[PDB]
DNA sequence: CAAATGCTATCAAAAAAAAAAAATGATAGCAATCT
DNA sequence: AGATTGCTATCATTTTTTTTATTTTGATAGCATTG
């Protein structure tokens, strides 16, 4: 499954969204694609900040009765279990030089324990998490 | 992508060049379609076109940083 | 028989693995099976005479 | 919306099967024909009763290999709804004089359930259930 | 868990229950018994088959309101699966001496599948098909 | 019907024998109280009384065989 | 470590027995955990103390 | 009920412990005390950053055999209903002039989700955050 | 007392690990067709 | 005459399936000690 971080559910709705992006976005089955409940908390707080205004209101409502009814069950939760993989996730990183941040072990850890794919910009600080990646800004090669 | 289909039944191959042939293309054009033709059938949302949307709606908002 | 099926769209291609894993299958699996529902559909099958040569093969049987 | 009884199904195994009911087997729709597992289980019964040898295994071999999976996904169970049907039919023709037979009585509620045609050489035992039969050892 | 035979679940509805049978079905939890469509089948026809009077109205509404309700979602259909195995049951106990009567193979079989035990005074029957039985008649020993 | 338990936290096994000394009992009748304390409460109904009850509300019945 | 339990009410058994498999666990486990639950219920654990220590016991620690 | 911030559950385990907030958490009634699995995530953090050895093993130990079973049952998950609380109220406080730490904002929402008193020495986030907050440094 | 307890035992079945065998998913390589 | 197609093959995993240990239950049997 895919679980998908803050800034590539982010491209769409911004003033030129990156073509290469929305195109991928587009190319996935809606049910196999997931959000980490930290993502969400961002993106409602990332609403919640603008000032007030006819977009502010028309981009909450797209948000609580569009996009993320769109993910309804499928919004992951950071447990106690993932906690776990959290404090392992991040302790080895540090063990190896490249330092992960607690948003991002939130996010990494819980993608590892669904044995999940991370599809971020920002593969940078992920990849030292030891979990699947994938930038949809990059392309696509042979293995 | 690629895939290979191992251990298929001379059978249901057969039935599947016959299709093929009849619908006047080839096995691996027939079996693409098939497979196109149900994918289409599971894709309910295209969550990017779906986000665009709303992006063209309101005129694109940059969304603060925030981590 | 084996079958090789290039240039497959990545989305078809992700849809299919999505209903082969929804359902506890390898894609490999949920492709052989679609196209053997496929088959399936493409055939008509002949219930008298099917059963009448399974019988004539084993010199025909009483199941009461 | 046909379902074969055990007689019907079984008829074309036999030695000196009867050519009108093979093709009227041959005349249908196999995704509009149905099975009682009750029916099922006497057919499986039937198979695993013979005197071992090669017959019992190649008989075997098909029953399970060619025969049952064309009904696979039709092969309608008895449960708890069907079994009310069942008590209905069989008290009602027995309370008047008809008497209707359990391994009948399950074959004929299940019928009755989906509004299906029983297929069956002895019709009385349905006729008195109410439910729509069809005899292939005739024409029409 | 259990699998209650028409004949014990008669009995307490009988005129003199034998209590010995009753003690141990109190001494039981819901939860754990299971009845055959099959019995539920024998039972509903029982009971049609009474002469029409004020005792066959009230027990047809006691059955059905209040016993039944409480076996909802434990009441075992004879499926295509079980069929099979009723095929074994039978051609084995035959092939052995003692043969059993379909009616009886469709509750064997039905428990068997789920590695019940069958709670019925006709006992002599279902051992022989190998599955296990347990008479409430008789008095318990084991060991 | 009787039944051991091994390896039992032997922090468990003196709460229990407290328990036990702090109500007049011996460490196994407490047991056997703790345990049919939660039974009775599983016990949501009793099949057996309830037919009966059934069986008396009519004078009892007695239904006939039906099975070959 | 190890009680025996005699004279039980078979039924008492049954109900027991009948949590266990519901739960997926042997009959044994499950008194284990039913005692278990007993004395932890009976206990009245300090918190602040029980850390204190656990801290002291190993040079302390900060997080 | 009570949630202990980060800082208050893990101020017993350092060197000098402040015995003001042993002997408070020592009043509390176990059964009424909650962990936020962000704040369990900091402390298995905590304990893995340490050097591998009888120390960091010890410690391990004690925190998944001792510690963390006592809130069995009452570690609160960070779920979609709490990020909407969350982004509620970081944003007010923010939108206001009181950065609310994201850190702190993952428990006052946690808090206020269930309406629970915080126990924590920064009160001043909390107060900001419109959740009941308790100063275990101090008495009463 | 004999019945009840508290412990240790037996002892034959059920209920982690190590090894062995499939498939699966990704291409890779050609000769024979179509464009 | 370059792209497509039909068939095989390589290969590093996954996933199963089968063997081979180890633990645990069940169930109740000894034995010296209170209603």
């Amino acid at each position: 499954m895919i679980l998908l971080d803050t800034n590539v559910i982010s491209e769409p709705l911004r003033p030129q969204p990156n073509e290469r992006v929305v195109a991928w976005l587009d190319s996935l089955i809606l049910e196999d694609v997931y959000l980490s409940a930290i993502t969400v908390a961002e993106m409602r707080l990332g609403v919640a900040l603008l000032l007030n205004g006819k977009k502010k209101n028309v981009l909450h409502e797209r948000m609580e009765q569009s996009i993320l009814p769109l993910f309804a069950g499928r919004i992951l939760p950071f447990d106690e279990p993932v906690a776990a993989i959290y404090a392992q996730i991040r302790s080895y990183a540090k063990t190896h030089g490249k330092e992960i941040a607690a948003a991002d072990g939130y996010i990494a850890a819980t993608a590892k324990q669904h044995s999940m794919t991370v599809a971020t910009r920002d593969t940078g600080s992920f990849f030292a998490a030891d979990v699947a990646v994938f930038n949809p800004w990059h392309l696509e090669h042979h293995h | 992508a690629s895939v290979v289909i191992r251990n298929l039944s001379e059978a249901t191959h057969n039935a599947i060049k016959f299709r093929a042939r009849a619908a006047g293309r080839s096995t691996e054009a027939e079996i693409r379609l098939i497979l196109d033709n149900i994918a289409k059938a599971q894709q309910t949302v295209r969550l990017g076109s779906m986000l665009a949307s709303i992006g063209q709606e309101i005129g694109g908002v940059e969304l603060e940083d925030v981590r």
